[PDB]
RNA sequence: UGGG
DNA sequence: GCTGGCACGACTTTTGCACTCGACTAAAGGGGCGCGCATGCTGTTGCGCA
DNA sequence: TGCGCAACAGCATGCGCGCCCAGGGCTGATCGTGCAAAAGTCGTGCCAGC
């Protein structure tokens, strides 16, 4: 129902500006939470370029590096 | 649209702009070392920008390790070109020669008389030109032109500069005279002070709670209050006694000064010293003439027992020195001599730096 | 708004159960305001400031 | 306000939505023409200097 | 002086007329506004009033 | 000018990777040290990129050939 | 110093130099779109009509927000996506926008009608051109149910076009405006009321069939002929153009 | 927004059942535009049997939504999201045709962008709470009749 | 001593950003100094 | 950075209130309970193995001193907020985790796996995260860059300083008058007191909402504190998220 | 206005809002939603960093202009390292992975 | 206060 | 022989750990926290083993 | 049977609430000895140069 949904997230960094920030850095921060740096809104925060579109082609690329190291 | 408060927010200033060198290097088309070393020579660059240190200097700063001497020469014959007509190069031969080459390149009697007094004899022929215009090989007024185009060569930077730092006193502490008497009436008095105590006496009992907060909310709100208010009303009555006190102990209007021990008025009110002089540092006086309750408790001996320590002894000896030399006496023993005609005891040898300074033209006027 | 006596209906929606509650506001110039309420207890209580 | 001769048609599509079209007649004849007035003010303080 | 002052001086109220036009002027000193030192600020209390 | 792209995209339909490969090209006529070949309306090397790709003789596999060709043969 | 050949430079600058263009409460992607400039003598922006219906904004003076895209990869993100010539159809219902309006619907209803008598009734004349009488003078833009001889073109055969004429019952301004219509377009489509109803089809269907190009500037020139015939038109409003029924009082 | 539409073909038999809606008398909303676009699931079939109209998926358009709207068929079994059950993102077969361009969706596509925003663009227009307009004020209808406009 | 540049060097390739709690020994390896007064800056001298 | 030395516990205001706790919930006892006794008053009796009384007992200062003359040695009670540092610091994590693995095992009901399966989520979350307890509550409280509480000197109005600058003299100042009144020697009850200013003086400056909320002066207001510091709105849109201005814009 | 290079604030590095003062109006959160739908990652990715937050974006970029080599080079937003050092006086730790 |  | 620059010496000024001190004070101050919604504490009501 | 156990109902508190665009005025801070030690300034005398 969209009201847990952005809050039940697995990623820390994401929606935590949607809505009270308290709980999710409490929570967060006791937990242990890893971001990766999977959703959209933390590459537009941090400035990497979008995993979406033009970008996907790039971001494609990587990928295969990143299990391959 | 007063929007309550106001924004009265941080506000990021943004004036900075003390010298753009470094944004103006950052376009230029250097290679490697080049930017490096002209990092290293915009560094030297002085508030002023006429002479910058020594070259020798900053080629045995670089850690040169080769990279001789002629590349960051043309580095800086290169920067000054670039630069608003010119900076640093020093010499103060260097400006003036640089000022006038990009300028105009022609006019009547710009670069033939230039060369030779921008290269030598220029401090002979600035006091005057005299047997200077047979050496010139010029005649009469045809290096009229000349001079009056290096008038308008001229600090050679000094052009952005945008500093709105003007430093106001603004207020402070004032004194009036009236009915006789000057005395200050400590003409500040904000009375946030007294107000914001009276006012925020009514805002303790304002927490609307609940919780009382009697142990926390109200003593400690309380306590600061009674902190803050007696503290500022010891700082006011601090100052306003001792600004009454040096009032009265000396008088602006009547000519000369008196001096005062710092201890005298630190006897007045039986205050240790350093209370008084330390509350005299920052705070100023604002009186109807001049513009510092620091140059008015200067305190010497005089070196005499007909009267007044230096301050009435400095402007005399201006106002001596001012008017004199009706011939060219270019003489400080004789101001010495004048001097202790009125009994005030000038040695006479340590009288002429005295009277030198601050502005003086003498000795140098001889 | 003019000091005095208000009679106020308060709309009767409180605890959904549908009781109508008349509350009253003696509210003078200046000074502390008075107000008179209902429970839905059916008892009187007042509510001073 | 200063009154005008209207006419009510569309004229080679240059009226759309709300727009409106002017002759230079009324630039020629000075029509609606506003004149404004700046305040500049420049201070001299003393300073510690 | 510093009542009556600051209450003049700076205060909700009391602001600049509006020069353009008598009719702005008019207008502009025979208002009603619920705001004020007892008041109505803003966002609350804005439906059926 | 190219007013309408939909051909160049026609070629290889994507409309994402011409950006991409039209990218590498304008930055392969815009730096230097190459030619275009078709000749230039006096537009910018964008929109000769452009019509490159709606030419059908640039693509991926041309880009790949003349870069390993290129530094094979160096 | 502004001097005039850094004028022309700029010229140079700004030729085929995308600029974007997006407005303050933007809702839709469509709101923002990439446009190319062209420098004007003013103080304001002058937009394209039709695409005013994609901002969903009117004329009373209202702002907007500019940007120039930098470097290169910009420039084809901005020409191959956020060109308006290069999307039409919205990503929500699939109904095309920015379908002409306002004077057009005016110009097009307008344009096709007929009536009774008038001037010059039907004739005999070749097509599809009939501009040397309306164009001219002898007779009306809506009048005379007149037949011409038109040429058709079929698009059923496999990549290639097979052309069909006829003579047909028309009126002079369905006739001159069949003129605009590209290729293999069939001729019912031009006969009809024209109530925006009829423009949205056929621009859905000129789109979904000959594809983006010629319905971009086939629309064009129904903006340029709609609001040059709406002009032609010369509507207006008054007291006597409102007409109370005479039973209604007695009805009350 | 989390939505990154990866995968192309997921290779799923599931979907979800199309018929048309079909509210009270009068029809809201015609068969073709909820068959129109998407990907067909399964097969079709005429009244007359053993004859299937196409071969397992296609892509609907004019034509063969057109030969559809020919035949007597009432519903069509449609594949789409949530039935795709692609991991990491959905894909691009199961959810088919973003409109705008008049061809399939490719890898890379804006998806839950164009999903919301489509969907927040309208809701200001709206009359929110239509509420006293209760027709002619009377309370419900008190005939049980029931009629019809065609035999 | 020559040719030294840290702006290159404060760029750095991160992924993967992490949140935990912090204990004292990690702040005190973060700490420069100690501030043992609660003025800030001298009005006469103009300097912290 | 920068940092300051309490010499004092504090309660990390951040957490004990910050949505249903990680604290309260975590040595089980009521929220309300630990609000009120983790300062300056009721006792918190620790330890006690061999003492009648609970290892959690509540007792107020009457039963206190009762535990003083009836019980003395081995009742140890800390009125400030160094009792939560103690009994965390005993708090065993395998023991506890392995007893409510065993407990929610063998009893389940309605009401009871919610309350043991937060608990039991949340510690093994807690073991598997690494992070000690004790470090809940900060001994070392860093401090703010200046550059990000800028002053900005005004010709009017002279030196300006912020909101949120005056937090940090404020628990500076009273921390020197804890320190300096500490060693003097002297009553509890003034050493309890200068443990509540300081409390509530810390507690102020992490989180500005709620409790005391600090009222300046002059400009009256709530002003500021780091939690609506961070960006903004407290969100991230403001500065952050699209908020930047770019540049080449319309208007 | 049309702003092209105004003064830039001694906080976050970002530019002004007003006119006169040269304010380089907004670029909001919808316009970023915008740019999401259509899948430009670069035309957005200039705005974001190079254009607003980065020092060296700045002088890097415009003499990349200047010279002609339109040569993005992205930058790390000082925005971010704001909210980092924020975060960093909470007793919350927060740290990058090499 | 005012503009969309 | 006279003038100006410099050196030495005081006394005079500058500077750094230290605590002080309790006020009191009642008046003022805010009211209506538009609203809706979700989650938790507790007390009362109903139902079962023994 | 009554007491004992569990469930449900009521009251309190916390979080929230569109965008863009422009002009105008000011606005908390600092407490305050004594003693000791350091540094600077002022005056006088000596030396050097003209």
């Amino acid at each position: 129902g969209i009201t847990k949904a952005s809050l039940a997230t697995e990623s820390f960094i994401s929606a935590a500006s949607f809505q009270e920030t308290t709980r999710v850095l409490t929570e967060a921060a006791v937990a242990g939470k890893r971001d990766e740096l999977r959703g959209l809104k933390e590459n537009v925060i941090v400035g990497r370029l979008i995993p979406a579109g033009t970008g996907y082609a790039y971001h494609q690329d990587r990928m295969r590096r990143r299990a391959a190291g | 649209y007063q929007d309550d408060e106001l924004p009265v927010y941080q506000g990021e200033t943004t004036q900075t702009l003390q010298d753009y060198l470094m944004w103006q290097v950052e376009l230029t088309p250097f290679t490697d070392t080049d930017r490096a070393i002209a990092t290293s020579i915009v560094d030297a660059v002085d508030d002023t920008g006429y002479l910058t240190i020594q070259i020798e200097d900053i080629v045995d700063s670089i850690g040169d390790d080769e990279i001789g001497l002629e590349e960051v020469e043309a580095v800086l014959k290169r920067i000054q070109r670039f630069d608003p007509v010119g900076v640093a190069a020093k010499d103060l031969r260097d400006c003036l020669l640089i000022q006038l080459s990009q300028f105009a390149k022609e006019t009547p009697w710009l670069e033939e008389a230039r060369l030779i007094i921008s290269d030598h004899l220029d401090l002979l022929a600035n006091h005057d030109f005299r047997t200077l215009m047979r050496v010139t090989r010029l005649k009469e007024e045809v290096l009229k032109e000349a001079v009056n185009l290096i008038q308008s060569l001229d600090x050679x930077x000094x052009x952005x500069x945008x500093x709105x730092x003007x430093x106001x006193x603004x207020x402070x502490x004032x004194x009036x005279x009236x009915x006789x008497x000057x005395x200050x009436x400590x003409x500040s008095i904000p009375r946030l002070k007294i107000n914001q105590q009276y006012a925020a006496m009514g805002n303790s009992a304002r927490n609307d709670a609940d919780g009382q907060f009697i142990r926390s909310n109200l003593q400690e709100a309380r306590w600061l209050i009674k902190s803050l208010e007696s503290a500022n009303d010891t700082l006011l009555r601090v100052s306003r006694c001792i600004v009454e006190q040096q009032q009265a102990f000396f008088e602006q209007g009547e000519e000369y000064m008196k001096p005062m021990v710092l201890a005298d008025i630190a006897q007045a009110v039986e205050m240790h010293e350093s209370t008084i002089s330390r509350v005299t540092t920052q705070k100023y006086l604002h009186s109807p003439r001049g513009i510092x309750x620091x140059x008015x408790x200067x305190x010497x001996x005089x070196x005499x027992x007909x009267x007044a320590s230096s301050t009435a002894i400095r402007a005399l000896v201006k106002k001596l020195i001012a008017a004199e030399n009706p011939a060219k006496p270019l003489s400080d023993s004789k101001l010495t001599s004048m001097l202790s005609e009125q009994g005030i005891m000038v040695a006479r040898r340590t009288v002429a730096k005295y009277r030198e300074s601050l502005s003086i033209p003498p000795s140098n006027q001889r | 708004r003019s000091p005095g006596v208000f009679f106020d209906s308060d709309k009767g929606k409180t605890h959904s159960s549908g009781k109508v509650l008349y509350n009253a506001r003696i509210i003078p110039y200046r000074g502390s305001w008075l107000d008179f309420e209902f429970d839905p207890k059916d008892n009187l209580f007042v509510r001073i400031d | 306000g200063q009154n005008m001769r209207v006419a009510f048609m569309p004229w080679n599509g240059y009226n759309f939505e709300d727009s409106i079209l002017v002759s230079e007649r009324v630039v020629q004849e000075d029509r609606f023409t506003t004149i404004h007035i700046q305040e500049l003010a420049c201070v001299s303080r003393d300073t510690k200097l | 002086s510093a009542a009556v002052k600051e209450f003049f001086g700076s205060s909700q109220l009391s602001q600049f007329m509006d020069q353009n036009n008598p009719l702005s002027e008019i207008t502009h000193k025979r208002r009603i506004s619920a705001l004020g030192p007892g008041g109505l600020t803003r966002e609350r209390a804005g439906f059926e009033v | 000018a190219r007013v309408t792209v939909q051909d160049a995209v026609e070629k290889i339909g994507n409309r994402f990777d011409l950006v991409l490969v039209a990218a590498r090209r304008a930055r392969q006529m815009q730096v230097g040290g190459k030619d275009p070949l078709v000749p230039e309306e006096n537009d910018k090397t964008t929109v000769i990129a452009l019509r490159e790709i709606e030419e059908g003789l640039i693509n991926n596999q041309i880009l790949d050939v003349r870069e390993r060709q290129e530094q094979q043969e160096q | 110093r502004e001097e005039a050949v850094v004028w022309d430079i700029l010229d140079e600058v700004i030729r085929e130099h995308p600029v974007l263009l997006n407005r303050a409460p933007t809702l839709h992607r469509l709101g923002i779109q990439a446009f190319e400039p062209v420098l004007i003598e003013g103080k304001a922006i002058q937009l394209h009509p039709l695409v005013c219906a994609a901002y969903n904004a009117d004329f009373d003076g209202d702002q907007m927000a500019v940007h120039v895209p930098l470097t290169l990869e910009a420039q084809l993100e901005a020409r191959a996506l956020m060109m308006s010539t290069n999307n039409i159809l919205s990503p929500a219902n699939g109904e095309p926008i920015i379908v002409p309006s306002q004077d057009v619907v005016l110009g097009l209803y307008y344009m096709t009608r007929d009536c009774v008598n008038a001037k010059g009734e039907g004739m005999v004349l070749t097509g599809p051109k009939e501009a040397e009488r309306l164009y001219r003078s002898g007779l009306a833009s809506l009048h005379a149910r007149v037949k011409v001889r038109i040429t058709e073109y079929e698009k059923d055969a496999n990549g290639e076009l097979v052309a069909k004429t006829s003579l047909k019952d028309t009126t002079v301004g369905r006739a001159i405006l069949w003129m605009i219509v590209p290729k293999g377009l069939p001729y019912s489509i031009v006969n009809q009321a024209l109530g925006k109803k009829a423009i949205s089809k056929m621009l859905n269907t000129c789109y979904r069939i000959l594809g983006l190009k010629p319905t971009v500037i086939f629309a064009d020139q129904i903006m340029y002929t709609g609001f040059a015939y709406a002009a032609r038109s010369g509507a207006s409003v008054g007291i006597d153009d409102m007409v109370i029924p005479e039973k209604k009082h007695e009805i009350i | 927004q989390d939505l990154v539409v990866t995968e192309d073909d997921c290779g799923t038999h599931e979907g979800i059942m199309m018929t048309p809606v079909i509210e009270g008398g009068d029809v809201k909303e015609p068969l073709r535009d909820r068959v129109l676009g998407r990907v067909t699931a399964e097969d079709v079939l005429k009244p007359g049997t053993a004859d299937i109209l196409v071969p397992r998926n296609t892509l609907l358009h004019e034509q063969w939504c057109d030969l559809l709207e020919e035949n007597s068929v009432d519903a069509v079994k449609v594949r789409s999201v949530v039935s795709c059950d692609t991991d990491f993102g959905v894909c691009a077969h199961c959810y088919g045709r973003d409109l705008a361009r008049g061809h399939i969706i490719n890898k890379g596509e804006a998806i839950g962008v164009i999903a919301a925003q489509s969907i927040g663009e309208p809701g200001t227009q709206l009359t929110m709470r239509t509420f006293h307009i209760g027709g002619a004020a009377s309370r419900a209808a008190a005939e049980s009749s029931i009629q019809v406009k065609n035999k | 001593l020559l040719k030294f540049l840290k702006a290159q060097t404060k760029t750095e390739e991160f992924d993967a950003i992490k949140i935990a709690l912090a204990s004292p020994d990690m702040i005190r390896s973060w700490s420069f100094g100690e501030v043992k007064k609660p003025e800030t800056i001298n009005y006469r001298t103009f300097k912290p | 950075m920068g940092h300051i030395e309490l010499a004092s516990p504090t309660a990390h205001i951040w957490f004990l209130k910050s949505l249903p706790s990680r604290i309260g919930l975590l040595l089980d006892m009521p929220l309300r309970d630990i609000e009120r006794v983790l300062y300056f008053e009721s006792y918190v009796v620790i330890e006690g193995g061999m003492t009648n009384l609970e290892r959690q007992q509540i007792l107020t200062e009457e039963q206190y001193l009762d535990a003083l003359e009836e019980f003395g040695d081995e009742f140890d009670a800390k009125m400030g907020a160094e009792a939560i540092q103690a009994l965390l610091k005993s708090m065993d994590l395998e023991q506890e985790c392995e007893q409510l693995r065993e407990e929610l095992n063998e009893t389940n009901s309605e009401t009871k796996r919610k309350k043991l399966t937060k608990r039991i989520k949340l510690l093994e979350a807690f073991v598997q995260s690494g992070n000690k307890p004790e470090w809940m509550i900060l001994t070392v409280l860093p401090v703010l860059p200046p550059d990000l509480r800028p002053l900005v000197p005004l010709d009017g109005g002279r030196f300006a300083t912020s909101d949120l600058n005056d937090l940090y003299r404020r628990v500076i100042n009273r921390n020197n008058r804890l320190k300096r009144l500490l060693d003097l020697a002297a009553p509890d009850i003034i050493v309890r007191n200068e443990k509540r200013m300081l409390q509530e003086a810390v507690d102020a400056l992490l989180d500005n909402g709620r409790r005391g909320r600090a009222i300046t002066g002059s400009n009256k207001r709530p002003l500021k504190s780091l939690a609506d510091m961070i960006k903004g709105k407290q969100g991230r849109f403001r500065q952050n998220l699209l908020g930047k201005r770019v540049d080449y814009s319309g208007r | 206005h049309a702003r092209s290079t105004g003064s830039y604030s001694l906080v976050t590095q970002q530019p002004l809002g007003g006119k006169a003062q040269f304010g380089g109006q907004r670029f909001g959160e919808m316009e970023v939603w915008a740019l999401e739908a259509y899948g430009a990652a670069y035309t957005l990715q200039e705005m974001l960093t190079v254009k607003s937050d980065d020092v060296n974006g700045r002088t890097k970029m415009y003499k990349n202009i200047v010279d002609g080599n339109h040569q993005m080079e992205p930058g790390m937003p000082e925005s971010f390292n704001v909210l980092l050092k924020e975060i960093r006086s909470l007793g919350i730790n927060i740290e990058l992975e090499d």
